[PDB]
């Protein structure tokens, strides 16, 4: 999260931190990656492995 | 120089005599209880 | 007989031994080539 | 050969005679007490109801030495009942003997039972001069060195004896100046007893070291003449050392001094290996001194804070404002040289803590200074490694340290000249005061800006929504 | 030189299994909250419960092929009685003031738990450990 201080990237991990809070198209990509990731979470958990194995 | 105020003293100063205890010498650590103790029959 | 029958456990120079005794022989010998020797 | 008797009897189921166990632990006296203590406890175990008047001296000077207060006194009180059956002849040396041990333990546990069995004993045997000399003492601890006289007059007693020369220098080391008496008096006594009584005595040699240190230190040096003659002087004392470690290698002091005179000559690494080396043979104040003060000669300042603290808590107990001062100094290098702010936040503590302590004006300058630099650094940071909050705390702080500056300058004799103080108090003020309302405003504007962009966003987020 | 220095009291001496090696632990003396679980060799440098034993870390021992050490040379090792060299395996930056420094000398595993100042100077690849008694 770009917009909450206390949910975001760690600054003393990254260069940037100082330009990085409030851009909302970085938010918009951000928000993309999770979204597939969440897909690819309810594929996987309901069609491929329905017993939640994950070691394969 | 108008900076922190501080004084360098180091401490090499010898401590007062203890005057401990005094051990006592056994019988056995004078010369005539020796004689007479080894020339024992 | 008091000065007789006493007996000190420790010595004058031996009392900063004590019960644990430590060696500054090379101590001394880098005093004697960096000090007394010093140029 | 002992052992091997003690064996043999073991295996052949004979008594083993105790007095092999006395002369066990007469020998183990200079290499284990705990093994002649031991052998004593075999000994006396195989006595039984003979245990004698030196059994139990020897067994509760054991436990002294082993810091075994309760059975010390157990091991003396038993001495001192079977004291009862001591032959007459012997007796009144034994019962001096056992009463001067019994008022060394009460000098341990309590001062007034030892002053009264001190002077039981004086009256007893004028003659004795341990018991005068540690009854001296404890007057001279009482009186903070107001029995001069008494002092002087045991030396007259007893010209002759190594104790009573020792106890009078370390007297006159004490409170020379305190009595106004010659500087060169103790040298002169000092050279007398090793010329003239014992030229191997290390206690002389080192008071006679630390003295020639002492006029060295204190000698004005104005071209190349005098700092040899102030590293003549020292050579001197280093000569004493050198004898006192030719007589005894493992003597502390000796290392220490050479030490110091390292680090008059900035030889700071010899004098941290002997700081080191110190410290894991003894622990006292001021070893845990010294090894903060060599850190801070070595630049090692957090090494300097923690030894600082560890003689703070351990001896001096949060008390002296001396090792609060030195901790409020290594956190300054700390700030200065690393560009930490905590750090200049902890030495500012500090500095109040002692100056509540103390309130003296050497302290209201460091505190003026601490807040003066901490200005200045806040000043200097980005508005992105500072807030608000700094900003605001380092005003107050500067508009404080103006006006004790002030009141500095306002003092009869203050630790710089009023007119230095004026000097930088109106530098402070003109300059520095400006640009902190200068830096404050504009990190105003960047938090706004900040919020400025954190209310934009979340509009066309919910736009977009 | 020395990253680290310290003097520690030997709480609890574990042989368990081994025979020529031991766990002991132990508390810092001027500090507490500094912990030290070590594996020695017992038979070059047996301890016992409630010893002192003065543990000095550094990361050379000046004052690649190893070589028996001449008579002639002088290293930090003259003043110890036990030097084993190893490599850090871990650096746990853990939470606010707890920093775990793990160190593996060939298998005879250490860990060390401490504040970060006091152990902010051992991010060393390799380190060696000098025990004096």
């Amino acid at each position: 999260d770009l917009m909450d201080e206390k949910n975001s990237i760690k600054p003393d991990v990254i260069e940037y931190a100082a330009d990085i809070l409030g851009d909302v198209e970085l938010q918009k990509e951000l928000n993309s990656e999770y979204e597939q990731l969440v897909s690819d979470r309810k594929f996987l958990r309901e069609i491929v492995f329905v017993n939640g194995d994950h070691n394969w | 120089r108008q900076d922190y105020i501080a004084k360098v003293r180091y401490q090499n100063d010898l401590p007062a005599p203890p005057c401990p205890p005094k051990l006592l010498k056994y019988e056995i650590e004078k010369e005539a209880p020796q004689k007479e103790f080894l020339k024992d029959s | 007989e008091i000065a007789s029958n006493e007996r000190v456990l420790i010595d004058h120079n031996k009392v900063l031994r004590g019960l644990k005794p430590k060696d500054f022989s090379s101590v001394a010998k880098d005093c004697e080539l960096r000090i007394l020797k010093e140029k | 050969f002992l052992e091997k008797y003690v064996a043999v009897c073991q295996e052949e189921n004979y008594p083993i005679l105790p007095e092999a166990y006395l002369v066990l632990s007469r020998v183990y006296e200079n290499k284990d007490l705990n093994v002649a203590l031991d052998y004593l406890m075999k000994a006396n175990d195989i006595l039984g109801d003979k245990a004698n008047v030196y059994v139990l001296n020897n067994l509760g000077i054991y436990h002294f030495f082993r810091n075994n207060v309760s059975q010390s006194s157990d091991f003396f009180a038993q001495s001192l009942e079977a004291l009862n059956n001591v032959s007459p002849q012997n007796k009144e040396a034994l019962s001096i003997t056992l009463h001067y041990n019994k008022a060394r333990v009460e000098e341990v546990s309590n001062q007034s039972e030892a002053e009264k069995l001190y002077s039981k004993l004086m009256e007893k045997c004028p003659g004795y001069t341990s018991n005068k000399i540690r009854y001296i003492y404890l007057l001279a601890l009482k009186s903070n060195g107001n029995n001069y006289a008494d002092v002087q007059q045991l030396l007259d007693d007893f010209p002759s004896d190594l104790e009573v020369r020792s106890f009078y220098g370390w007297f006159l080391k004490r409170y020379g100046r305190k009595n106004g008496l010659k500087q060169d008096l103790e040298s002169q006594h000092h050279k007398d007893t090793l010329i003239n009584y014992d030229k191997h005595d290390c206690y002389a040699l080192l008071s006679l070291g630390n003295i020639y240190a002492t006029i060295a230190r204190e000698m004005k040096v104005t071209d190349q003449k005098q700092n040899e003659i102030k590293r003549q002087q020292y050579l001197r004392a280093a000569q004493f050392y050198h004898k006192v470690l030719s007589i005894d290698p493992k003597n502390i002091y000796a290392a220490q001094g050479i030490a110091i005179i390292f680090s008059d000559k900035e030889r700071t690494g010899l004098a941290l290996e002997i700081f080191k080396k110190v410290r894991d043979t003894v622990q006292d104040l001021g070893t845990f001194i010294n090894l903060g003060h060599c850190f801070m000669e070595a630049k090692q300042f957090g090494k300097a804070i923690e030894s600082y603290t560890i003689a703070l808590e351990k001896f001096s107990n949060g008390m002296d404002s001396k090792l609060l001062v030195l901790i409020g100094r290594a956190w300054y290098h700390r700030g200065f040289y690393e560009k930490s702010m905590d750090a200049y936040k902890k030495a500012l503590e500090v500095s109040e803590q002692a100056y509540q302590l103390s309130k003296l004006p050497a302290l209201r300058f460091n505190i003026v200074f601490i807040q003066f630099q901490i200005a200045d650094f806040v000043k200097s940071l980005p508005n992105t490694q500072r807030d608000l909050t700094t900003l605001e705390n380092a005003l107050s702080g500067l508009n404080d340290a103006i006006k004790s500056l002030l009141k500095l300058a306002e003092l009869e004799q203050p630790p710089y000249p009023s007119e230095d103080l004026k000097a930088r108090a109106t530098m402070g003020s003109n300059t520095l005061r400006n640009q902190l309302e200068r830096a404050i405003q504009d990190q105003q504007d960047y938090e706004m800006s900040i919020q400025e962009k954190l209310r934009t966003a979340r509009r066309k987020q919910q736009l977009d929504e | 030189s020395a990253l680290f220095d310290d003097i520690f009291t030997v709480q609890t001496v574990d042989n368990g299994r081994y025979n020529k090696v031991s766990r002991i632990i132990g508390i810092s003396t001027t500090n507490s909250a500094i912990k030290l679980t070590l594996d020695i060799n017992n038979e070059m440098f047996p301890v016992s419960q409630d010893d002192s034993l003065t543990v000095t870390l550094a990361n050379s021992l000046s004052l690649k092929s190893w070589r028996p050490p001449k008579p002639t040379d002088k290293s930090l090792a003259d003043d110890y009685d036990y030097v084993m060299f190893g490599t850090v395996y871990k650096f746990e930056e853990g939470d606010e003031d707890k920093i775990k420094v793990y160190v593996s000398f060939g298998g005879l595993l250490m860990c060390l738990e401490g504040g970060y100042k006091s152990l902010a100077s051992l991010k060393q690849d390799n380190l060696y450990i000098l025990i004096r008694r």
